[PDB]
């Protein structure tokens, strides 16, 4: 329901601050180890239900909402395993999810010029604007967690943190939810490259600021795995600075 | 001084340059793509000459730090095993560009971009020594081949082939990834040399080996999951059908020869009979299934499955004969299957049938193609003097050093392989012509008669003098078979 | 070897032409901002490398301090 | 650089290796493996040399080959008993 | 240059391609699938494992567990 | 013997090359409970979580 720029500001700006707040509360105010249980089941439920619900949606904004819920579950995996690596994986996941959400909402705002509503309106978009189609496909794959992109690194290190604490069920549920999650992402892909509808919707060209932000984020997503050291070092310093 | 990094960078430069130029000047795009592929091929051949076959340690290593702690990093490097795969994957790509040379105006610049990205990525897979990042590049080929199959594929079932191909490489791939993470957390690094010299728990190697095999039993067409190759291979373009059966089927076997045989030696011994039974039943079942096929593509796709399954019999029989014959038959198949699928592609691009019964008695009309097809299906027979025989007989010899039952079934595989290969040859090139639906049709032009010449010369060079290939690998194979075998 | 400027300038030019293509414009519509993007990419890459070095040394100091603090329980 | 000749290798067995705990020392593992494989190949080539000697025997031997080459037959077979990576008979080096 | 592709061929070709719609777990075919899916793999597995066991018996070495 | 051998080996293998494998293996049981035969429960499971 909310306007597109509002939803763009939401799910990035609020979630980062609230997650930092939860980190501060969890690390200090929680010593009974009772928040492991509440984060465990809720993150598992978020993973499962986001993966199983985003596949049944036909609009775009609902799909982004359920993808956000799924990524919230993926990030919350880090709370259950309370270690330096767990918080590191959590923060890295937040960073990557924020970049991918900015890119995806830039895509959505780009097609908002002609009032895109459903997922079928972006049919045969590889013909009218091939390069925007490539950018959207890359961002969708980054959401999926395909290796040669950012977003795979975040899920990777979240799984590493989950396995470090011995929460073997968290790793398995993460894997299966990722498997289903990639399916409807590729389903989004098919309607946007392969099958061509009879009626084509024409989108007017974009402006420079959105295009520049989109290009920067797209080059960050693809080439992240080449040089990921600065993010990892920032995150390791941040995780340790909670105490010293 | 030509290093390993320049070979990796050449396709990257060719792709980046190709994006700069527009699509109107189509001749420039095809010319630059072919030139980049050919210079990469020449660079790969140059790397062959300066390869020390005496030492057991790895050749040129380029280390680029990945994690801030240098815990894991890009550790490139070739050995006796990885060198020939690099040469083959550099050799196949220019052929891929050349087959669809006429239709380049219909495909566009995305086609060559995708193929050069595939060349880069496939080179990066074979010549690297980091177990985790090798996994990253190992299924990184999902995106480019998904694009290649889907965008230019079948009529309307192209969507289903892409989904089956993409689905079979998810559950097993991530179940392997779990083992990757357990290995990383247990030891501490994913460097191959470090991981080789580690004491793994006796009960632990079983789980890790099973996880590795689960993601390699899908790339190698094992008994449970091998139905993707026929359907997703018929519903594929001809240049996408010549690397799918030329390189991708090598990832599972190469992964077995790199991160499965050394790291888990006694687990390999304990799981040896099970692999033998799977490979034997795969050979027999595929041989019996392929002799009642009418699809022009699956008829040799099943031959590819049979050859790949026969590879594992001697690949898992720890022996210098077995492993050497394994890689020799692997290269031989990478050539012969590629040649067969190019023949099927040229047959299909004229008539557009994708059947077997339509063609018949065309020897009087296309004699050159008849001779070339005869030579290729003759190599598929595994004649001595051809590529397949030396490797395949070496596999039989090596397995019969270990066991006497299963590889006799492997040899029984060829009692029907040759039979249905010549029978398939005689469906098409023999008999009287049927000019009821074969009104007009031509023979190979200058392009596709020259494209087979490298295949012919490589095939005969394999057949008559394979000593040069065995020369560079006997150190690496012997080091592989003796690892963790102190006595 | 690449000196963090042959990659930063190339990424700047690439992102300039990338944003230029997303608006369905000719790739070299405004070469002055192409040069601006090259310079910006080079500067950003150099700053990233320097910040990475500083960040790694500070992280090493933090790990040393944490290890020293954790060691005190045994002694 | 290159020695432009045969690849000279150290005949001396590497030090610091213990059969009871081989995995304790990783840096000494690879050269011991290389030495073992090199010695196995030495045995393989010795067997091949004996095979060549009997090869050249059988031509000159004539009808009564058993009489004057029986001694070399045992020498060739004992080499083939401890061959490399072969049949079920694994040598204990 | 494209073939005439007479109508009485593509139907059989698709029937061979689309055979997945004809399977109803008939008892005779259930036994047929079961035997070649399990028994023959089991029989051959026993064959190889006993071949290894008999090979190891002559040499006198203890049998590997072979799980 | 030119008829007994044919009908008893070549005919038998020709029939059973397809009859068993192509029917009750490959595409089939590994497909009905595999990729898209009946494991595609998500399509039937799509309209139950939006309640
Ligand atoms: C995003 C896609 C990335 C694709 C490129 C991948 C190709 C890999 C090359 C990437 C690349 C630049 C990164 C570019 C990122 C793109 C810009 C992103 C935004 C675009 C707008 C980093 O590559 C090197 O950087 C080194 C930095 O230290 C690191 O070495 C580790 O560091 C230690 C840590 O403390 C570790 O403890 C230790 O183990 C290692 O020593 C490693 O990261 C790596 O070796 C290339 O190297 C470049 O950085 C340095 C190194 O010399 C050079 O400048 C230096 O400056 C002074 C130092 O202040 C030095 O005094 C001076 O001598 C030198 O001149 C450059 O000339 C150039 O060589
Ligand atoms: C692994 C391989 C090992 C080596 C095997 C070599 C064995 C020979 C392989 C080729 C055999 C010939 C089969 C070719 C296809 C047969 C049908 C055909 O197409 O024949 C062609 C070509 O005929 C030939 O056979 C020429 C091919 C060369 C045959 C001789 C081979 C000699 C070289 C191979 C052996 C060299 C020695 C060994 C090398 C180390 C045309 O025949 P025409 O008489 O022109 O009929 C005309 C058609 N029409 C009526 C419709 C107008
Ligand atoms: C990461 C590694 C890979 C990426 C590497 C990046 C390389 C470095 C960046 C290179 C960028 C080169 C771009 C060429 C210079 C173009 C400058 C043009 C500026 C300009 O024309 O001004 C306005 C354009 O808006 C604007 O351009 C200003 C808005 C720009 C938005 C930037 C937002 C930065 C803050 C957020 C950063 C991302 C945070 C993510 C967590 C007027 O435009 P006009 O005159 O054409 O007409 C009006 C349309 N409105």
């Amino acid at each position: 329901g909310s306007p597109t720029p509002v939803t763009a500001f939401l799910s990035i700006a609020p979630k980062i601050s609230i997650f930092a707040n939860i980190l501060r509360v969890f690390i200090y105010g929680s010593y009974g180890a009772t928040l492991q249980q509440i984060f465990f089941f809720c993150s598992i439920a978020s993973m499962i239900l986001g993966a199983l619900a985003a596949m049944a949606q036909t609009k775009v904004k609902r799909l982004l909402a359920y993808s956000s819920i799924g990524h919230v579950g993926y990030i919350c995996i880090g709370f259950s395993c309370g270690t330096i690596e767990g918080i590191q994986s959590l923060l890295i996941g937040i960073f990557i999810y924020a970049l991918m959400t900015m890119d995806a909402f830039a895509i959505v705002l780009a097609l908002r010029q002609t009032r895109v509503k459903y997922i079928a309106d972006l049919g045969a978009l590889a013909k009218t604007n091939p390069i925007l189609a490539i950018t959207f496909s890359i961002t969708m794959f980054s959401y999926a967690g395909i290796p040669p992109l950012a977003g795979f690194c975040s899920k990777f290190y979240l799984f590493f943190a989950a396995l470090g604490c011995g929460a073997y069920f968290l790793a398995l549920v993460g894997v299966v939810t990722s498997v289903i999650g990639c399916f409807y992402y590729i389903r989004l892909v098919k309607r946007m490259f392969f099958d061509t509808p009879r009626t084509w919707i024409l989108y007017e060209p974009m402006d420079r600021n959105k295009s520049l932000l989109l290009a920067m984020t797209s080059f960050f997503i693809t080439l992240f795995l080449l040089y990921p050291s600065p993010l990892f070092s920032v995150t390791h310093q941040m995780a340790l600075s909670l105490y010293l | 001084y030509f290093n390993l990094s320049g070979l990796i960078l050449c396709p990257v430069l060719g792709s980046i340059i190709l994006l700069f130029i527009p699509n109107s000047r189509i001749r420039l795009i095809r010319l630059i793509g072919l030139c980049a592929s050919l210079i990469t091929f020449l660079y790969s051949l140059v790397l062959w000459i300066q390869f020390d076959s005496s030492t057991a340690k790895f050749q040129f290593v380029e280390s680029l730090r990945w994690l801030p702690y240098e815990n894991i990093n890009f550790y490139l490097g070739i050995d006796g095993i990885s060198l020939f795969f690099v040469i083959l994957t550099t050799f196949l790509i220019p052929i891929c560009i050349l087959v669809g040379w006429s239709g380049m105006r219909s495909y566009g610049k995305e086609y060559i971009i995708a193929f050069l990205i595939c060349e880069f990525l496939m080179i990066a897979v074979f010549c690297m020594l980091d177990l985790l990042l090798f996994y990253v590049f190992f299924e990184s080929v999902l995106i480019p081949m998904f694009i290649i199959i889907g965008v230019w594929g079948s009529r309307q079932r192209k969507i289903k082939a892409a989904y089956q191909f993409f689905l079979y490489t998810l559950l097993g791939s991530l179940f392997m990834l779990l083992a990757i993470l357990l290995i990383l957390f247990q030891t501490g690094t994913t460097d191959l040399q470090i991981l080789l010299t580690t004491e793994f728990s006796e009960r632990r190697q079983i789980f890790l080996w099973i996880a590795f095999f689960a993601s390699f039993a899908v790339k190698v067409p094992m008994v449970p999951v091998h139905i993707w190759l026929p359907e997703a291979h018929v519903e594929a373009p001809t240049a996408g059908s010549v690397i799918l059966a030329g390189i991708l089927l090598k990832f599972g076997t190469y992964g077995f020869l790199r991160f499965s045989i050394p790291m888990f030696p006694e687990a390999t011994l304990c799981f040896t009979p099970f692999i033998y039974t799977l490979s034997a039943i795969a050979i027999i079942y595929t041989s019996l299934t392929t002799l009642r096929q009418i699809d022009l593509k699956k008829i040799i796709a099943y031959s590819s499955v049979a050859h790949m399954n026969l590879v594992t019999i001697g690949m898992f029989s720890l022996n210098i004969q077995g492993i050497g014959g394994s890689i020799l038959l692997m290269l031989s198949h990478g050539l012969v299957s590629s040649a067969l699928f190019l023949c099927v592609g040229v047959l299909y691009d004229r008539h557009k049938t994708r059947l077997v019964r339509y063609y018949g008695g065309l020897v009087s009309t296309m004699p050159n193609f008849s001779t070339i097809f005869f030579f290729f299906t003759l190599a598929n027979m595994s004649l001595p003097g051809t590529s397949s025989f030396i490797g395949e007989f070496l596999i039989l010899v090596g397995a019969f050093q270990r066991n006497s039952l299963v590889a006799t079934l492997a040899a029984l595989g060829m009692i029907l392989g040759a039979a249905y290969s010549l029978w398939l040859y005689n469906r098409v090139v023999s008999g009287n012509l049927k000019p009821d639906f074969l009104h007009k049709f031509s023979d190979l032009n200058g392009r596709e008669v020259f494209i087979f010449i490298p295949f012919l010369v490589g095939l005969v060079w394999m057949g008559v003098y394979p000593k040069v290939f065995l020369d560079c690998m006997h150190t690496s194979v012997s080091n592989l078979v003796q690892h963790g075998k102190f006595h | 070897p690449i000196s963090a400027t042959m990659v930063g300038a190339l990424l700047g030019l690439g992102t300039q032409m990338y944003s230029n293509a997303l608006r369905k414009l000719p790739y070299m519509r405004h070469p002055w901002e192409h040069v601006v993007g090259m310079g910006l990419g080079a500067v950003f890459a150099n700053q990233l490398v320097k910040w990475d070095v500083k960040l790694k040394e500070d992280l090493d100091v933090m790990l040393a301090k944490a290890r020293a603090a954790n060691e005190r329980r045994y002694f | 650089g290159r020695k432009k000749g045969l690849p000279e290798f150290e005949e001396s067995a590497p030090d610091g290796f213990d059969p009871e705990n081989p995995y304790k020392d990783p840096v000494a593992m690879v050269e011991m493996r290389e030495h073992i494989v090199r010695e196995k190949w030495i045995q393989i080539e010795k067997a091949k040399i004996l095979r060549e000697k009997v090869k050249w025997c059988y031509r000159v031997e004539g009808v009564n080959h058993y009489q004057k080459c029986r001694h070399l037959v045992q020498q060739y077979l004992d080499s083939t008993r401890g061959v490399g990576w072969g049949k079920d008979h694994r040598p204990i080096s | 240059m494209e073939t005439n592709k007479n109508k009485f061929i593509e139907d059989w070709g698709s029937a061979r391609e689309n055979l997945e719609h004809n399977f109803r777990w008939t008892r005779r075919n259930f036994a047929l699938i079961g035997i070649f899916g399990i028994a023959l793999p089991i029989i051959v597995y026993k064959g190889i494992v006993k071949d290894f066991h008999m090979q190891d018996e002559d040499a006198g070495r203890p049998h590997r567990k072979f799980l | 013997f030119d008829q007994v051998l044919n009908d008893f080996l070549v005919r038998s293998f020709l029939r059973f090359g397809y009859e068993v494998s192509f029917e009750a293996l490959d595409k089939g049981a590994i497909e009905i409970l595999g990729p898209y035969g009946i494991s595609y429960t998500f399509r039937r499971l799509a309209e139950r979580i939006s309640q």
